[PDB]
């Protein structure tokens, strides 16, 4: 509208200000009534499709996995490179970037330390495990699934990694409903 | 399966046209179907003329007296015992269907709140097995030859 | 999709007890399938232990005695 | 002249 | 079954199976009597037309009921879904609900439980202390001894509830830290009682959510209650590494 | 200046003056049901209407007719209170007149002969309460209204997601009131095509050449004509000049000589203006250029006579000379500019197949009902069947007005159904919607959406029902014979009564009146809901019409609704909004005049609001009605602006008329996010009403409209005198002038004590006057449910402070001090109801003996010797109320057992003990006993002592109201009497009875003479007839069920005190769980002792933005620091001459305020008793736009000696020290909802089960276990906990046997389960098998 309720909640809002203030609060509960009902049925199908998926092997022994680079939002970072990275194997040790470093070994759980110490070196991307790639029939292995947990333990075998993750997925949404130049490629680095 | 019969039985030399002949051994199935296969709980045939008699007389008492017709006028107006009346009510009504959605038109059927009966409580099964403690215990502390009989009687 | 792929799975119970009912039934009746129960929700309908956390130890068990003493 | 016709009193009739 | 009072409640298969077996009944008599095939040939269209409302109603005329104005409830229209399975996909004994108040005092592992509620879940167990400490001869006459809340029972109900865990559960669960196992105290009163820590996890307000309560039976049950699933394990969430209690 | 205003007249704050007072809050329901049973000798909607609208019933070719003369409907049976105790409708026996009158069978149509039916008795319709709410049995229900479309056509487009190309396809509509719909539409190719209800889409040409249309005359009220001619040269055309109209020409632009334009040029402005100039009507064209025309009719060969072109034929050139030659020059062709003339309806003409009338009503009949063959006679049936024949389609009253206004035609009566002439004119219509000069109609404008009361959906059940028995009455007429039946073996009153019967006992409208409070009964006779027969639906309707248009301003409140799955659908109507005639809603408008505001108040429709200019409420005016400010703020077309000070039309009436009743109660509701204000109109039709309730100590002067409106209150009928008071009876003696000419006398007013409404609460009514009291007209004597001096107080009001106290307050719970639970001022009173009924078995029939097999006499003390309960006993659970046994044989005892009885000898009794028990967890006094029995059994002694002491009440006041009413008989002619003849002394010595053979000169005094003596002989007659009466229906049996055969209800008082668990909350929507109940001491106590009563919490105003609460909690204690500036000058007696100078000086107090309370009051009798009712507190006033500006607050709480600032210090409660910073401390009005606790608590370790399957459920005082659902078990495979999650659905819920040794290892000590197979698994197996599917289990 062209013209805003120019009044707080300290002074009165008179009438034709509040008839205008009123609609928001429909379209607000209109909203929150259906974003349940909507939202009760994505979670009803990822949970069933994802049912019968479970860690069924100790370690699998694949050589492919994935390469885990930073999310780079134009001038700015959306997530770091390390937590995106924190609890899982990596495929291919990573060195420093001279020759001959490797500082990580062969494939180890990457916990708040080996981050860290991949925090002092400089290394841009590392080649980790992901559960999309591993060879197990029937299940994923322990280890190209990762770390994490309710606890901080590698993911014990037997444990039903489906079901938990399609939660995950679906407990959000819920409240998840929903300076334009653009003339200069001006970054804040040199 | 009514006009079938009728044709079947038709006698022409009497003048009558098929049709004045032909709609009574009709009519006469419709209404010996109806008093057949439309209950659930089916109700005689010799019955079906009672209760219809007591609506076609429960109609007529409603106009003339106007108000309403009471359990024991029909009595008078028709030559019951003053009781047959009171069974011929007890009768007529159909079975109501097992998922009609209760009140506020719910998740819920009339289906899901009536419990069942021939079951047994539980503390009623576990007592009946707790007295074959005593009658295994107390009657074993009786003699042998005198308990015997008292088990065989 | 999710919502194909919940139906063209092996078992035939994991797929009614979801989907849509009238078309798993006859499919799989005609095929004559075998679902041999190696799942969750497949699992708990019969009622019994689900293959996945303190129920997984005792299906150890189970397959190890099959196909041998 | 079957123009989809379902229920049987229309096929009777017919 | 026979209601209350007269009625009688059937089921919506009685409507239909007496519509075959009266049609598919007259159809053996008009073979016998040797009608045209004009009616017989009616007939068989009219007999397919009551077996195919049988085995799903619905994909035809829609052949509602009588007496009434909705359609039958024929067989394929009772396992197709209701929204999920007609089996377990489970109403459950055991259970109670009530309106979740506050009380800080509590540990972080212990929720309140009203002497009301628990001498209701645990009356089985109860039965066991009442008959083994010699205080009841036989059960029937346990079962009067609960009903009067004589002063002993309220002594030997605390020492039925020592270790047992029992299991808070909120209605629209949506992740697995929305149950969660809880070590009872006995108060008065009837509200639930809740440490505040984890009331973000259930998502609860405290001005009218109502959480049931189960009770886990077996040996087995009672240390997944304890292992798995008691409330001091889930102090980080699965969807993340970052924490579930932290103070809101 | 009203007597209940100087008992306590609150200060009143607001600055604008009202000009229109609130109407009569129920005249929705009230009003338009009086249409419905009235007698109206004229062809307005009504019963009268119905009855035309079916008779007279032609007969069927037999020619014996039967017509409606006049009805009447009788009085009922029963009063209310004895259709409310008794159980059984409230209704009034229907009397109609009707003649049948046959014709002769042959002979002239004379009068041949009649019988005038004595009135055929045709159903019985139900009678509105007083107050607007029926008796259906023994249950007060409520019809609600109903906001559906009206009858009309309703154009619109459904743009965008239409072949995912835009194209916009306007179809348009046709919705009858009675009769199927038709619908016009485009498709993606720009050709029309018509629709039925649903059925198969057609080429909407196909239904004009079904009304007897050639293609011609088809063709000829749609386009426009080009005229051709050959005047042996090149074929010049014909040309108007505005026929150039944006056109691209392209041929030697030639025009009475001068050449104007150049081919391969557009056509300008000027272009035009050198035509009408130049006179330009004919132009020389090309010879190829008529190649992109179609004919305009048709032209045949004449030369031979073989038809040469049809219409809608574009043109060959060898048909040029075929028409060169043919001997024709009248050519034609139609006017189709693509801009803004497309050739629509040509292309469908192409289309269609059917080029003759009767081969299109064949294709019309083969869509409309297909698989069978068409006909002739059939065809043509069907069809003007469809819309043209009266009976089966019916527009409205309101449907044709809506058709003319929207074709903007001039009149607004015609004829019902539809006419040639008017699906022409839609079809015109919708396509000049297409070429652009038109609009679409949105389907939520407020203009579009009638409004259907009780009366107006009755009558059109009544009508339905109507035609039901002239199905019979004909067939009765025409295939029996009419030798010497009369009318009234045809007329059946099943059928009839069953029609409407139905209506008020289940729909989706005629629902429960929600009734526990003088406010959610009168919020709930005022919803208008968008539901129901005919309507939308929960699932079906989006966000389209659950959001709200600008058109709601003033008609329909935009913040009170649900907030479930129907927010938006319930919709509460307004303040002053009233229906119009057609049923459109409409609001009061101020008239602005030239320059003066008048008072001539109009009421707008919908659709006229929407031209003039409005001006607000809050615009302030020079006491002449002049605007002081030039410009001033308005809403024109929809939308706010600014406009000159004299180029407004109308002011609205007040400031309150945006809102509904229940939100027009919040205090400060401008201060409040429109989210938790809305909360608040949904928690004040919850409260429960209290023990006895005081008032709001921050009103908003819309109370007294509320407790006087609805029924609760016992308003005064006729002002007097009160002459006896009494707790359940009050007797006005009325005054001089407004007493009946003859034989008068007084009034009196029964009260209704402790009775049970429809949630269990208790309504009990009050006096609040004494012996003396002038009453008037209109004032009130007895309070009810939550009312206090004809104020509406729902709940108490105390002293309330914000701050977080040791996390006890932690969410949005409260704590809440020990004082409020000792005062007992939030305990409420629940009357529950027990049944106990002994039927009729077919093994013998059951007994209320009072012996019972095996029972202590500890359980019989109570119950006397006839069986049922004394009146009075306190029962608690599980103790008796009616002692019942029922017959039962068949015992075949187990083995084991049939040695324990022969060891003691304990007799099987032969009657099963199946009394009534009072349900578990409850206690409270038997305040009442009633016993029901078939009248032809016995009654027992208690039957007989419950019969006879209502006996001796029901005689007493029937014939003490004479000794009562004789008492002002004689003292109204004793006080005229005297004259006429010397008896005022002697008056007593002459016998007050005797005085029939004397009188009076000849004067009113012995006009009241044989006035009253003939009466009085007459109330010997009467008044005796009316004692057999009423001692006729006391002795008489019953009508019960069948079978039954003694029902015996009982009442019980349980009073529930307040505990942690229950549910407070405010006005303004914040609710809270009590979470402790503290002593006495540890409450905070500021300086002077007094402890606060509640600790709300402080971070619940930062995020729910409520500042209502902040300032209702100041102004709560401005209000009461009066209390206590009273309170003691009172106490010390100081004088009447100081209270009148302090109340005084408490009233004045403001800017600008129209109030001018003070000083007109009594001198020392009535201040004193005015400021003996404020020494609890002076009750503020605030309207809702109107407020109180916070100057206004600071200024009052410094005449009470508080602090400015609104805040103290507290000092801890536990402790000692003084909390830092000080804390907010006021007295906010708290309600206290009925989310009880020991109603909700629910527990069960085990009892009934399912029968079908057999899982648990509660019918047998044990409900159901809780629902551990779908989503509840991924929550048990998140973990790995897997032997839970196998015993909660194996063994306690739905094993069979697997769960009794469940319970038999658990009394044991031995926890281990052996779970088996569910049996809800076993039923899926027989549910597939009896398909043709097999199902088994392999072996492994
Ligand atoms: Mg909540
Ligand atoms: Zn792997």
């Amino acid at each position: 509208i062209e013209t805003p309720i120019t009044a707080n909640f300290r002074e009165g809002l008179n009438v034709l200000q509040y008839f205008i203030s009123t609609h928001g609060a429909r379209k607000g509960l209109a909203d929150t009534a259906l974003k349940t009902a909507n939202s009760g049925y994505l979670t009803r199908r990822l949970v069933d499709v994802a049912q019968d998926l479970v860690v069924t092997e100790d370690d699998c022994g694949t050589h492919e996995g994935i390469m885990m680079t930073p999310v780079i939002e134009g001038g700015d970072v959306k997530e770091p490179l390390r937590d995106r990275v924190l609890g899982r194997v990596t495929a291919e040790d990573v060195l420093k970037p001279g020759t001959a470093d490797i500082l990580v070994p062969r494939n180890t759980l990457l916990h708040e330390q080996w981050c860290d110490l991949l925090e002092e070196n400089s290394v841009d991307a590392v080649k980790v495990r992901s559960v999309v790639s591993c060879d197990t029939d029937f299940g994923v292995c322990a280890h190209c699934y990762g770390r994490d947990l309710a606890r901080g333990h590698i993911i014990n075998k037997g444990e039903a990694i489906g079901v938990i993750a399609a939660q995950s997925i679906g407990e959000p949404g819920t409240q998840l409903t929903m300076a334009a130049a653009e003339s200069s490629i001006q970054v804040k680095n040199k | 399966i009514g006009l079938m019969k009728a044709v079947d039985k038709f006698e022409y030399r009497r003048g009558y046209k098929f049709s004045t002949y032909a709609t009574w051994w009709i009519r006469q199935a419709i209404t010996r179907s109806i008093a057949d296969q439309a209950r659930t709980i089916r109700i005689p045939v010799h019955m079906i003329e009672t209760i219809n008699k007591l609506n076609r007389i429960s109609r007529q008492m409603l106009q003339e007296m106007g108000r309403e017709p009471t359990p024991e006028e029909l009595a008078e107006r028709m030559l019951m015992p003053e009781d047959k009346i009171r069974k011929v009510l007890k009768i007529a009504k159909e079975p109501i269907s097992m998922e009609t959605p209760i009140g506020d038109d719910e998740d819920s059927h009339l289906g899901d709140f009536i419990e069942d009966t021939t079951l047994e409580l539980p503390l009623d099964s576990a007592t009946t097995e707790s007295l074959r403690a005593a009658t295994h215990d107390v009657l074993a502390g009786l003699t042998a030859r005198e308990a015997k009989v008292l088990r065989m009687r | 999709g999710i919502t194909k792929a919940s139906l063209a799975t092996e078992s035939f119970i994991s797929a009614a007890s979801f989907q849509e009912t009238t078309r798993v039934l006859t499919e799989a009746a005609v095929a004559g399938k075998r679902d041999e129960l190696r799942g969750l929700k497949e699992n708990v309908i019969v009622g019994r232990l689900i293959p996945a956390g303190t129920g997984y130890a005792y299906h150890q068990d189970r397959m190890r005695r099959r196909a041998a003493g | 002249e079957i123009g989809r016709t379902t229920d049987p009193v229309r096929m009777y009739m017919r | 079954v026979p209601l209350d009072g007269g009625r009688f409640a059937t089921s919506d298969l009685n409507d239909l199976y007496r519509r075959v077996i009266n049609r598919n009944n007259r159809l053996k008599r008009l073979l016998d009597l040797a009608a045209p095939d004009i009616i017989v040939r009616n007939e068989k269209r009219m007999l397919q037309e009551a077996v195919d409302a049988l085995l799903d109603n619905g994909r035809r005329g829609r052949a509602i009921t009588g007496s009434n104005k909705r359609p039958l409830k024929s067989l394929a229209d009772m396992i197709k879904g209701k929204q999920g399975r007609f089996r377990q996909n489970k109403r459950v004994d055991y259970s109670g609900r009530s309106v979740i108040t506050v009380g800080p005092y509590l540990r972080l592992h212990q929720c309140g439980l009203p002497k009301k509620m628990a001498l209701e879940l645990f009356k089985p167990f109860i039965y066991g202390k009442l008959e083994l400490r010699g205080l009841a001869t036989t059960i029937k006459a346990a079962k009067k001894m609960v009903e009067r809340e004589e002063a002993v029972v309220w002594d030997i109900l605390d020492e039925v509830i020592r270790e047992h865990p029992v299991l808070l559960n909120r209605a629209p669960t949506l992740h697995r830290l929305g149950i969660q196992a809880f070590e009872p105290v006995l108060i008065e009163g009837k509200a639930i009682q809740l440490h505040p820590l984890v009331c973000a996890a259930y998502n609860a307000d405290f001005d009218g959510d109502q959480m049931a309560v189960h009770v886990p039976l077996t040996l087995e049950a009672q240390l997944e209650a304890r292992a798995l699933m008691m409330s001091t394990n889930n102090i980080l969430s699965p969807a993340n590494g970052e924490p579930i209690i932290v103070p809101s | 200046y009203s007597y209940t205003e100087k008992k306590r007249i609150r200060k009143d704050f607001g600055k604008r003056p009202q000009v229109l007072d609130v109407p009569y809050l129920l005249s929705i329901q009230l009003d338009s049901f009086q249409k419905f049973i009235e007698q109206d000798p004229e062809g307005q909607y009504g019963l009268e209407a119905a009855f035309r609208s079916v008779f007279p019933i032609q007969s069927y070719s037999g020619n014996s007719e039967l017509q409606y003369v006049s009805y009447r409907l009788g009085e009922p049976v029963f009063d209310v209170q004895e259709c409310q105790i008794r159980g059984v409708t409230y209704s009034a026996p229907l009397r109609v007149k009707l003649r049948l009158v046959i014709y002769e069978r042959e002979a002239p149509e004379g009068t041949v002969k009649d019988i005038k039916e004595q009135e055929v008795y045709m159903g019985e319709i139900p009678l509105m309460t007083d107050n607007g709410t029926f008796v259906i049995n023994g249950t007060e229900r409520v019809i609600v209204s109903q906001l559906h479309r009206s009858p009309g056509v309703f154009f619109d487009s459904d743009k965008g997601k239409t072949h995912s190309s835009g194209k916009v396809l306007y179809n348009a509509r046709i919705i009858p009131y009675r009769g199927s719909w038709l619908d016009f539409e485009f498709d993606p190719k720009d050709n029309l095509f018509v629709r039925i209800d649903r059925r198969r889409k057609l080429p909407a040409t196909i239904i004009l050449r079904a009304l007897n249309y050639t293609t011609e005359q088809i063709l000829d009220l749609f386009f426009e004509k080009v005229i051709f001619e050959i005047r042996d040269n090149k074929l010049q055309m014909e040309l108007v000049p505005e026929r150039l109209r944006g056109e691209t020409a392209s041929f030697d632009i030639e025009a009475n000589g001068k050449v104007y334009v150049e081919k391969g040029r557009r056509i300008t402005a000027r272009h035009i203006r050198q035509l009408e100039k130049d006179d330009v009507k004919l132009i020389e064209v090309p010879v190829e250029y008529i190649a992109g025309k179609v004919v305009a009719k048709d032209y045949i060969d004449e030369s031979t006579g073989e038809l040469i072109c049809a219409a809608n034929m574009e043109l060959s050139l060898d048909l040029l000379a075929k028409l060169s030659q043919s001997g024709h020059k009248r050519i034609e062709t139609l006017f189709t500019n693509d801009l803004d003339h497309g050739p629509y309806i040509s292309e469908t003409l192409r289309v269609d197949p059917t080029n003759d009338r009767l081969s299109a009503l064949v294709e019309i009949y083969r869509m409309m009902r297909p698989g069978e063959p068409p006909t002739r006679e059939a065809a043509e049936s069907l069809f003007e069947n469809l819309f043209f024949s009266e009976d089966r389609y019916d527009l409205s009253a309101v449907g044709r007005m809506k058709f003319n206004r929207s074709l903007l035609r001039e009149e607004i009566e015609g004829s019902g159904i539809l006419s040639k002439d008017d699906i022409i004119d839609v079809m015109k219509k919708l396509i000049d919607i297409r070429n652009g000069k038109g609009e679409v109609d949105d389907i939520d404008h407020l203009g579009n959406r009638r409004i259907r009361s009780v009366g107006e959906m009755a009558e059109n059940q009544f009508r339905v029902g109507l035609v039901r028995v002239e199905r019979a009455v004909k067939e009765r007429l025409s295939l029996g014979d009419l030798d010497t039946l009369m009318p009234q073996d045809m007329i059946n009153a099943k059928p009839i009564s069953a029609a409407v019967k139905e209506f008020f006992g289940s729909s989706q409208l005629s629902q429960f009146m929600v009734q526990n409070n003088p406010l959610s009964e009168i919020t709930h006779k005022r919803r208008i809901s968008a539901l129901g027969p005919g309507g939308l639906t929960r699932e079906r309707a989006g966000f389209e019409v659950r959001d709200v248009h600008p058109t709601h301003y003033g008609r329909v409140c935009p913040i009170e609704t649900p907030e479930g799955p129907n927010i938006g659908l319930i919709n509460s109507l307004s303040v002053y909004a009233q229906t119009n005639e057609y049923g459109f809603l409409e609001t009061p408008y101020r008239k602005v005049t030239d320059g003066v505001v008048t008072d001539e108040i109009h009421y707008l429709s919908a659709i006229e609001e929407g031209n003039y200019v409005i001006a607000q409420a809050n615009s302030n005016l020079d006491e002449e009605g002049h605007f002081v400010e030039d410009l001033v703020t308005c809403r024109s077309k929809g939308e706010s602006s600014l406009f000159s000070r004299d180029q407004v039309d109308y002011m609205d009436v007040s400031t309150q008329q945006v809102v509904s009743v229940g939100a027009s109660l919040i205090p400060f509701l401008e201060h409040d996010d429109a989210n938790r204000a809305l909360m608040g109109a949904n928690m004040q039709r919850q409260a429960v009403p209290t023990l006895r309730a005081d008032k709001p100590l921050v009103g908003t002067g819309m109370e007294r409209a509320v407790a006087v409106d609805s029924g609760v209150t016992a308003v005064a009928k006729r002002g007097g005198v009160v002459q006896y008071v009494d707790a359940s009876r009050i007797v006005i003696k009325v005054n001089e002038d407004e007493m009946y000419p003859g034989e008068a006398g007084i009034d009196i007013y029964n009260l209704t004590k402790y009775t049970r409404s429809n949630q269990n609460t208790c309504i009990n009514q009050m006096p609040c006057v004494s012996l003396g009291e002038p009453v008037e007209r209109g004032d009130v004597l007895a309070d009810g449910p939550s009312t206090d001096l004809g104020e509406l107080a729902l709940g108490q009001n105390m002293r309330v402070a914000f701050m977080p106290w040791n996390g006890y307050n932690f969410e949005d719970s409260i704590l809440v001090s020990e004082r409020v639970v000792q005062e007992d001022r939030f305990t409420t009173i629940h009357i529950q109801e027990l049944a106990c009924v002994s039927r009729d078995t077919k093994l013998g029939p059951e007994e209320i003996t009072a012996d019972i097999p095996n029972v202590g006499e500890a359980a019989l003390s109570k119950l006397d010797e006839s069986g049922i309960v004394y009146i009075g006993a306190e029962v608690t659970g599980g103790d008796i109320l009616v002692g019942k046994v029922t017959p039962k044989g068949e015992t075949q005892l187990t083995p084991e057992e049939k040695l324990l009885r022969a060891i003691f000898g304990e007799k099987a009794s032969d009657v099963k003990d199946s009394s009534l028990r009072v349900p578990n967890g409850v206690s409270g006094t038997v305040i009442d006993v009633q016993v029901f029995t078939r009248d032809g059994v016995e009654k027992d002694k208690r039957a007989l002592e419950i019969e006879e002491m209502q006996l001796k009440q029901a005689k007493k006041d029937l014939s003490e109201e004479l000794q009562i009413l004789e008492a002002g008989l004689f003292s109204r002619i004793r006080a005229v009497l005297v004259a006429g003849g010397v008896e005022a002394e002697k008056l007593d010595k002459l016998p007050r009875d005797r005085w029939l053979e004397l009188g009076l000169t000849d004067e009113e005094k012995q006009n009241q003479l044989e006035q009253l003596a003939e009466q009085y002989d007459e109330l010997k007659h009467e008044f005796e007839k009316k004692l057999e009466a009423k001692r006729r229906k006391i002795t008489q049996g019953d009508d019960l069920a069948p079978g039954v055969l003694k029902i015996v209800k009982v009442y019980l008082a349980v009073k529930r005190r307040i505990q942690p668990g229950d549910k407070m909350a405010g006005r303004h929507g914040n609710k809270g769980v009590i979470s402790k109940i503290n002593p006495i001491e540890d409450m905070p106590y500021d300086e002077n002792g007094t402890p606060v009563d509640i600790v709300l919490n402080p971070l619940g105003v930062p995020s729910r933005m409520n500042i209502g609460q902040i300032l209702e909690t100041h102004l709560g204690m401005a209000a009461k620091g009066i209390g206590d500036k009273i309170n003691a000058m009172l106490k010390q007696q100081q004088e009447v001459a100081k209270l009148r100078e302090f109340i005084q000086r408490a009233y004045d107090l403001g800017a600008d305020v129209r109030q001018k309370v003070d000083l007109s009051t009594f001198s020392d009798e009535e201040v004193m008793r005015l400021a003996e009712n404020l020494r609890k507190g002076m009750p503020i006033a605030t309207p809702v736009f109107d407020g109180a500006k916070e100057a206004e607050i600071k200024e009052l709480l410094k005449l009470g000696d508080l602090p400015t600032s609104g805040q103290i210090r507290l000092y801890d409660g536990r402790t000692g020290e003084q909390f830092e910073r000080p804390v907010t401390v006021g007295y906010m009005y708290m309600l206290k909802l009925n989310h009880l606790v020991d109603d909700k608590m629910h527990a069960r370790s085990t009892g009934s089960y399912s029968l079908v399957t057999q899982q648990p459920l509660g019918g047998k005082a044990q409900f159901g276990g809780q629902r551990f659902g779908e989503m509840e078990v991924w929550a048990l495979e998140a973990y790995g906990a897997a032997y839970t999650l196998q015993e909660m659905l194996t063994v306690k819920s739905d094993d069979v046997n697997g769960r009794t040794k469940m319970y038999k290892n658990i009394v044991d000590g031995n926890h281990q389960m052996e779970p088996g197979m569910p049996e809800s698994f076993n039923v899926l197996l027989k549910e597939i098998r009896s398909l043709g599917i097999n199902i088994e289990l392999e072996d492994e």
